[PDB]
C-alpha cells in the first residue's frame, strides 16, 4: 500500500454501484436493492507492477431523498467514476447532471464513466447512442457487475491517469 | 441554543467525511443531520456560524449546504423577513465572508454558488429586479466575488437552460428573463474577460507579483468557464456584438497558456451550434485576418515534437474546433447564399494540415471527415488553393496509410500519443481500420483533383519501395510500408484511369512501372501479394502496349502454383494458399475486365489451364474453377452463341460425366451414400484423406457449375448480340431477348443440383443429423470464424505465415459444407438472370424448387437460411419477368412467406421471454428478420409493384404477407417498424380496402398495432408513425365493424364517454 487515491462513485439511483464495489470486494453479487443512505467508503487495493496501489471509493447514493452531503462527498476527491444503466435511459440522461456537479467541485481529475447491467438482453442505450465522453473527453467502458465483463478497466484507467504510467497493470 | 447545535453539527459532518468511520456512526450522524436539516427552526443561524472562515473547509461546506438545503426545500415555509435575511447573509458573504482566490477551496466556492443560484431559482424577477445589479456591485469589489458571480451564472444557465431543474412556470420566466438582458449579461462577461486578460498579461511575466496575476488569470478561466455555458444556446447577436469581439479576444487567447483551452472550448462550442443557415453565416468572422492569424498560430505549434499532456489536449480542443469551423464553410457555401470563399482560406488549409501531418492517429483520422467534406464541394475542389494544398495532403495520407503506432512498440513518433489515447494494442488496431477504411474515399477524392502529381508520388513510392531491405516477411516495417504503398498505388491508378481520358495519361511512365514490377521477383508469399496486387493495378497500362501479355500470365499463372521451399513437408500455410487464390483472382480480373486483349491468347491459356488441371491433385478447386472462370470470360469475346456454346460443352465435359454419372447420383440424391461418401461415417481418425478427395471432386463440379453460371454472358451492344445468334426476339415492350450458350449444358446438371440441395436440407434433420460421428456431429454448424465475425468480436491477426493451416478437421468440414451450401444456392440464384426464359420455363421448376429448395426449412438454421435468401431467393423474384409471376413466383413465395412468418413468431416468442452461444443466435435472429422485411419490401412496393399486386391478387400469398408484416411491428426493433408502418402495411390494406374483410382478423389487425404501441411506445418515430397507421385503421374500420371499440375498451385508462363522441361524430357525414 504505497499511494492512497480518493475515488468518488457517482450515478443515479439503481445503476448498480453499490453492487459493483461489493462485487469488487467480496466477489459476491446482491440480487436486491438496498439504496445507499448517504455515503459508503470501501478500499480496494491493487497490486501492480510499480507495487500496490489504494483506492478509497467513496460509493455514493444515488437517490435524492437518500443523498446526505452529495458534493460534500466529492471534497478533496482525486478520480471519479459516473455509472449509468444501459438498461434505463434516465440514467445517461442524468449522466451530464453528475458531471456537472462532479467537475464544478474537483476541476481537472480523471473520470471514467461507466454502462452498467450489459448482460442484460433488452439494451435500451445502445453502444452508438454514447457521444458524452467523447464530448467532455471522458474515458467509456461497458461494464457489468454481474458478469464482471470490463471488471478493472475503470480501475486500471484511472490508476494508469493518476500514477501517469500508460504501461501499468494490475 | 445555536452553539451547542453547531458543536454537534461539526461533529457529525467530522465524522461523516472520515472514511475510516463506521457505518452505525455514519448512519447516526446522517440521520441526525437530516432531521436537522428537515424540522429545525435555527438552521440558518447554525448554518452561517459553521460556514465562516475560521472554521474547518469540510464544517464551511457543511454549512452553505444547510444554507443550500433550506432554500432548495423550506423556502415556502419561511416568512419575508427570514428570507431577507438569508439573501443578505449570503450576499455579505459573497462580500466579505470568503478567503481570496487562490486560498479558498473550488467546494467553497461551488457551495456559496449554489445558494444564490438556488433563490434565483425560487424568485429572481418578480420579487428580486435588483439581482444583477447586485452581483454587479458585487464584482467590481474584486477578483473573489468577481469568480464568485461567474460561478453563479454559470450553474443559473446550467440549471434553468440545460438542466431545467425547475418548474416550467418558473423555467420559462427565468429563460425569458435570461434573454432579455442577454446584451448585458454578454456584456459584463466579455469586459471582464478583456480587462482581467490584460491585468493578467500586464503582469504575466513579473516576480514582483505573481499572486495579482494568478488572480486575475484564474478569474479570465473562469469567465471562459463560464462563457461557454451560455454560447450554445444564446442568441448568435450577442456572440458577434462589438465586431465579434468575443471571437476575436477567443482567438487571441489560444496562444496564452493558462487560457488556451477554455478560449478553443469556447470556440468550438460556438463553432458547434446548429439551427439555420443565415444565423450560422457570422461564423464565417473566423475567417478574418486577425482571427485566422491567431488560430494559424495556435497550430502552428502542432510540431508533434514529444507528447505533453496540456498541449495534446490543447491541441485535441482546436482541433474539433478547426474541423467544426470547416463543416461549416462547406454547409454555407453549398446554400449559395451570400458567402464567399474566405480571403485567408488558405491558412485555416496550412492549419488544418498541420493536424495531418501530425504523429497522433487521432488527430488525422478526426481531420478526415473535414477533408472529405471539401473535396467533394462544388465551389471549393475547383479553388486554387486546395489544389495547391492536395500534394502534401497526398504525402501525408502516405504516411497514414501506413500501420505505425502501436502503443507497445516504439517504431514512430505515433507510439507514445496511441500510449495516451488506447488502453492496448488492440483498441488501436480497430481505430486505425476504421479510419483507413475512411481514409480510402478521402483519399480517391484527392486522386481525383490532381491525377498527375498523385501518379507521380504512387509510382516513386513504388521505386523506393521496389529498391530497398521464420525467414520470410511478418507484420514488419517491410510488409507494412508494401501494403500502405500497394493501397496507395492501386487507389490512385484506378482513379486516375477514371478521371483522365485516354490522351492524358501517361503510358510511358504506367509501363515503366509494369516492367519494374514484373522484373522483381521474391519467394515471401505476403510480399508477392502485395507484388500481384501491385500488377493487377498496373496492367490498365498494357491496353497500350499489349506485348507484355505473356509475362503478366509468367507473373501470375507462376503464382498459381506457388509454395515454400518446402512443399510436402509442412502443411500449407493461409499465406501461400493466399498468393494463390490472389493471382488466381488476378487473372479473373484481367480476363474480365479486358477481354478483348486477351483474346488472341486463348489458345495458350487454354492450354496452359488444361496442363494444370491435368493433375488433379496439383491446384485446389477454387484454383481450378477460377482459372476456367476467366477462360469462359475470355470465351465471350468470341461473340458467336454457337462457338461459346462448342467451348462451354467441351469444357464441361468433363464435370459433366463426373455429375452425370450413376454414382455421383446415388451419391447426391440419398442421405445415407451422402454422408458415407463425405467422411462423416466413421471417427485412423487423424486421416480426412479417405473422403477429402470425394469433397474436393464434388466441390470442383458445384464450384465450376457456379463459374459457369456466373461468368457466361452474350454480348453487351445490339447490334453485337443479335449478330451473333443471341437474340431470340423482342419484348412487347421493345426489350430484347437473349439466350445463354450455357444453358443447354447448365439444365442437364439442375436436376442432380436439386437432388444435392435437396438431401443437404435434409441433413439437418435430428434423426439424419444423428449419423455422424461424434467429432463430426458438429459439422454443419457455424465456423468460430463466422460466429466472431457476426458477433462483432475482432480476434487478433493469426499470423498468416505459421500455424496458419486450420489445424481442426471439424473446421475442414464445416468449411466445406457451408461452401457447397452458398454455392449451390449461389448457381440457383445466378440462373435466372444468365438463362432467363428457358430457365423460368422449366417444367413443374417450382413444384421441384419446393421439393428441394424448400424442404426442410423447419430444421435449417438462420445462418443457413439467409444466405439462401439473400442469395438465391431474392436474384431469383428480382430477374424474374412478370410472364412468369403465375407460374414461379407465386406458388414458391406462398409457403415461404408463410412459413418465414411463423418462424420469426416463434423466434421472438424466444426473445421475448428474456454465455455467446446464446447471445450468437439473437442477433442471427435480427440480422435475418432485417433480411426478411427487406425482402418482403423490396419484393412488393417501391406505391405497390405489379410483382406487389400480382403477388396481392393471389389469397395465400397476401394473407401471409399482411400478417408478416402486421405482426413484424411487435418485433424488439425499432427501425424496421418505422419502415415497415410507413412504406408496406397501409400500400397493403390499402390494396384490400374494397372487398371483403374478415369479422376478427381486424381485430387482431388493430389488436397488433396496439402491440406494437406496447412494444416500442416511447421511440418518437415508431410512437408517431405507429399512432397514424392506428388512426388510419380505426377510421377507415370501425364505421364498418363493431368489434374494434371494444379492443379500444381494453385500452387501460380509456374514458369511455369521449369514445362514445368520438364515434358519434365518426358517424356523421
Ligand atoms: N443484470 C444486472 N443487474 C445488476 C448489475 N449491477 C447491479 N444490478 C442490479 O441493480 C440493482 C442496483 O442496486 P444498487 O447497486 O445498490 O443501486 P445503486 O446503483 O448503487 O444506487 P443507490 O440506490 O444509490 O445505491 C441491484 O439490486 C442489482 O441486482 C449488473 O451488472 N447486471
Ligand atoms: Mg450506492
Amino acid at each position: 500500500p504505497q499511494v492512497q487515491f480518493k475515488l468518488v462513485l457517482v450515478g443515479d439511483g439503481g445503476t448498480g454501484k453499490t453492487t459493483f464495489v461489493k462485487r469488487h470486494l467480496t466477489g459476491e453479487f446482491e440480487k436486491k436493492y438496498v439504496a445507499t443512505l448517504g455515503v459508503e467508503v470501501h478500499p480496494l487495493v491493487f497490486h501492480t507492477n510499480r507495487g500496490p496501489i489504494k483506492f478509497n471509493v467513496w460509493d455514493t447514493a444515488g437517490q435524492e431523498k437518500f443523498g446526505g452531503l452529495r458534493d460534500g462527498y466529492y471534497i478533496q476527491a482525486q478520480c471519479a467514476i459516473i455509472m449509468f444503466d444501459v438498461t434505463s435511459r434516465v440514467t445517461y440522461k442524468n449522466v451530464p447532471n453528475w458531471h456537472r456537479d462532479l467537475v464544478r467541485v474537483c476541476e481537472n481529475i480523471p473520470i471514467v464513466l461507466c454502462g452498467n447491467k450489459v448482460d442484460i438482453k433488452d439494451r435500451k442505450v445502445k453502444a452508438k447512442s454514447i457521444v458524452f465522453h467523447r464530448k467532455k473527453n471522458l474515458q467509456y467502458y461497458d461494464i457489468s457487475a454481474k458478469s464482471n465483463y470490463n471488471f478493472e478497466k475503470p480501475f486500471l484507467w484511472l490508476a494508469r491517469k493518476l500514477i501517469g504510467d500508460p504501461n501499468l497493470e494490475f | 441554543q445555536v452553539n451547542a447545535l453547531c458543536e454537534q453539527l461539526v461533529k457529525a459532518v467530522t465524522v461523516m467525511m472520515d472514511p475510516n468511520s463506521t457505518q452505525r456512526y455514519r448512519l447516526e450522524a446522517l440521520k441526525f443531520c437530516e432531521e436537522f436539516k428537515e424540522k429545525c427552526p435555527i438552521c440558518v443561524p447554525c448554518g452561517l456560524r459553521l460556514a465562516e472562515k475560521t472554521q474547518v473547509a469540510i464544517v464551511r461546506h457543511f454549512g452553505l449546504q444547510i444554507l443550500e438545503h433550506v432554500v432548495k426545500f423550506r423556502w415556502n415555509g419561511m416568512s419575508r423577513l427570514e428570507k431577507v435575511y438569508l439573501k443578505n447573509s449570503v450576499m455579505e458573504l459573497i462580500a466579505n465572508g470568503t478567503l481570496n482566490i487562490l486560498e479558498e477551496e473550488n467546494h467553497i466556492k461551488d457551495a456559496l454558488s449554489r445558494i444564490v443560484v438556488e433563490m434565483i431559482k425560487r424568485e429572481w424577477p418578480q420579487h428580486w429586479p435588483d439581482m444583477l445589479i447586485e452581483l454587479d456591485t458585487l464584482s467590481k469589489q474584486g477578483e473573489t466575488q468577481t469568480e464568485l458571480v461567474m460561478f453563479i451564472l454559470l450553474r443559473l444557465a446550467e440549471d434553468v437552460v440545460t438542466f431545467q431543474t425547475l418548474p416550467p412556470q418558473r423555467r420559462r420566466d427565468i429563460q425569458q428573463t435570461l434573454t432579455q438582458n442577454m446584451e448585458r449579461i454578454f456584456s459584463f462577461l466579455l469586459n471582464t474577460l478583456q480587462e482581467n486578460v490584460n491585468k493578467y498579461q500586464q503582469v504575466k511575466t513579473d516576480t514582483s507579483q505573481e499572486s495579482k496575476a494568478q488572480a486575475n488569470c484564474r478569474v479570465g478561466v473562469a469567465a471562459l468557464n463560464t462563457l461557454a455555458g451560455y454560447i450554445d444556446w444564446v442568441s448568435m447577436s450577442h456572440i458577434t456584438a462589438e465586431n465579434c469581439k468575443l471571437l476575436e479576444i477567443l482567438c487571441l487567447l489560444l496562444n496564452e497558456q493558462e487560457l488556451q483551452l477554455g478560449a478553443a472550448e469556447c470556440l468550438l462550442i460556438a463553432v458547434s451550434r446548429k439551427g439555420k443557415l443565415e444565423d450560422r453565416k457570422p461564423l464565417m468572422v473566423l475567417f478574418g485576418d486577425v482571427a485566422m492569424h491567431y488560430i494559424l498560430s495556435a497550430a502552428q505549434t502542432a510540431d508533434g515534437g514529444g507528447l505533453v499532456e496540456k498541449h495534446y489536449v490543447f491541441l485535441k480542443r482546436l482541433c474539433q474546433v478547426l474541423c467544426a469551423l470547416g463543416n461549416q464553410l462547406c454547409a454555407l457555401l453549398g446554400a449559395d447564399s451570400d458567402v464567399e470563399t474566405p480571403s485567408n482560406f488558405g491558412k485555416y488549409l496550412e492549419s488544418f494540415l498541420a493536424f495531418t501531418t501530425h504523429p497522433s492517429q487521432f488527430l488525422r483520422s478526426s481531420t478526415q471527415m473535414t477533408w472529405g467534406a471539401l473535396f467533394r464541394h462544388e465551389i471549393l475542389s475547383r479553388d486554387p488553393l486546395l489544389l495547391a494544398i492536395i500534394p502534401k495532403y497526398l504525402r501525408a495520407s502516405m504516411t497514414n496509410l501506413v500501420k505505425m503506432g502501436f502503443p507497445s512498440k516504439t517504431d514512430s513518433p505515433s507510439c507514445e500519443y496511441s500510449r495516451f489515447d488506447f488502453d492496448s494494442d488492440e483498441d488501436f488496431n480497430a481505430f486505425f481500420n476504421s479510419s483507413r477504411a475512411q481514409q480510402g474515399e478521402v483519399m480517391r477524392l484527392a486522386c481525383r483533383l490532381d491525377p498527375k502529381t498523385s501518379f507521380q508520388m504512387a509510382g516513386e513510392w513504388l521505386k523506393y519501395q521496389l529498391s530497398t531491405f521464420s525467414l520470410c516477411s511478418v507484420f514488419s516495417p517491410s510488409f507494412v510500408q508494401w501494403e500502405a504503398m500497394t493501397l496507395f498505388l492501386e487507389s490512385v491508378i484506378t482513379q486516375m484511369f477514371r478521371t483522365l481520358n485516354r490522351e492524358e495519361i501517361p503510358v510511358n511512365d504506367g509501363i515503366e512501372l509494369l516492367q519494374m514490377v514484373l522484373n522483381f521477383d521474391t519467394k515471401d508469399p505476403l510480399i508477392l501479394s502485395c507484388v500481384l496486387t501491385n500488377v493487377s493495378a498496373l496492367f490498365p497500362f498494357v491496353t497500350y502496349r499489349p506485348e507484355f501479355l505473356p509475362q503478366v500470365f509468367s507473373k501470375l499463372f507462376s503464382s498459381v502454383t506457388f509454395e515454400t521451399v518446402e512443399e510436402s513437408k509442412a502443411p500449407r500455410t493461409r499465406a501461400v494458399r493466399n498468393v494463390r487464390r490472389h493471382a488466381c483472382s488476378s487473372i479473373i480480373k484481367m480476363c474480365r475486365d479486358y477481354p478483348q486483349l486477351v483474346l488472341p491468347n486463348f489458345d495458350m491459356l487454354y492450354n496452359h489451364v488444361k496442363q494444370l488441371l491435368s493433375n488433379e491433385l496439383l491446384l485446389t478447386q477454387m484454383e481450378k474453377c477460377a482459372l476456367m472462370e476467366a477462360l469462359v470470360l475470355i470465351s465471350n469475346q468470341f461473340k458467336n452463341y454457337e462457338r461459346q456454346k462448342v467451348f462451354l460443352e467441351e469444357l464441361m465435359a468433363p464435370v459433366a460425366s463426373i455429375w452425370l454419372s450413376q454414382d455421383m447420383h446415388r451419391v447426391l440424391s440419398d442421405v445415407d451414400a451422402f454422408i458415407a461418401y463425405v467422411g462423416t461415417d466413421q471417427k485412423d481418425p487423424g486421416l480426412e484423406d479417405p473422403c477429402g478427395l470425394n469433397r474436393a471432386r464434388m466441390s470442383f463440379c458445384v464450384y465450376s457449375i457456379l463459374g459457369v453460371v456466373k461468368r457466361t454472358c452474350w454480348p453487351t451492344d445490339l447490334e453485337e448480340a443479335k449478330a451473333g445468334g443471341f437474340v431470340v426476339g423482342y419484348t412487347s415492350s421493345g426489350n430484347p431477348i437473349f439466350r445463354n450458350p450455357c444453358t443447354e449444358q447448365i439444365l442437364k446438371l439442375l436436376d442432380n443440383l436439386l437432388a444435392l440441395i435437396r438431401t443437404h436440407n435434409t441433413l439437418y434433420a435430428p434423426e439424419m443429423l444423428a449419423k455422424m460421428a461424434e467429432p463430426f456431429t458438429k459439422a454443419l454448424d457455424m465456423l468460430d470464424a463466422e460466429k466472431s465475425a457476426i458477433l462483432g468480436l475482432p480476434q487478433p491477426l493469426l499470423e498468416l505465415n505459421d500455424s496458419p493451416v486450420f489445424k481442426t478437421v471439424l473446421e475442414r468440414m464445416q468449411r466445406f459444407f457451408s461452401t457447397l451450401y452458398e454455392n449451390c444456392f449461389h448457381i440457383l440464384g445466378k440462373a435466372g438472370p444468365s438463362m432467363q426464359q428457358d430457365f423460368y420455363t422449366v417444367e413443374d421448376l417450382a413444384t421441384q424448387l419446393l421439393s428441394s429448395a424448400f424442404v426442410n426449412l423447419n430444421n435449417i438454421p438462420d445462418y443457413r437460411l439467409r444466405p439462401m435468401l439473400r442469395v438465391f431467393v431474392k436474384p431469383l423474384v428480382l430477374f424474374c419477368p412478370p410472364e412468369h409471376y403465375e407460374a414461379l413466383v407465386s406458388p414458391i413465395l406462398g409457403p415461404l412467406f408463410t412459413y418465414l412468418h411463423m418462424r420469426l413468431s416463434q423466434k421472438w416468442q424466444v426473445i421475448n421471454q428474456r454465455e455467446s452461444q446464446e447471445m450468437l443466435e439473437e442477433q442471427l435472429v435480427r440480422m435475418l428478420t432485417r433480411e426478411v422485411m427487406d425482402l418482403i419490401t423490396v419484393c412488393c412496393v417501391s406505391e405497390l409493384t405489379d410483382l406487389g399486386k400480382c403477388l396481392m391478387k393471389h389469397e395465400d400469398v397476401c394473407t401471409a404477407l399482411l400478417i408478416t408484416a402486421f405482426n413484424s411491428l411487435a418485433w424488439k426493433d425499432t427501425l424496421s417498424c418505422q419502415r415497415t408502418t410507413s412504406q408496406l402495411c397501409w400500400p397493403l390494406l390499402k390494396q384490400v380496402l374494397s372487398g371483403t374483410l374478415l369479422a376478427d382478423a381486424v381485430t387482431w389487425l388493430f389488436t397488433s398495432v396496439l402491440k406494437g404501441l406496447q412494444m416500442h411506445g416511447q421511440h418518437d418515430g415508431c410512437m408517431a408513425s405507429l399512432v397514424h397507421l392506428a388512426f388510419q385503421i380505426y377510421e377507415a374500420l370501425r364505421p364498418r365493424y363493431l368489434e374494434i371499440r371494444a379492443v379500444m375498451e381494453q385500452i387501460p385508462e380509456i374514458q369511455k364517454d369521449s369514445l362514445d363522441q368520438f364515434d358519434c361524430k365518426l358517424l356523421n357525414p
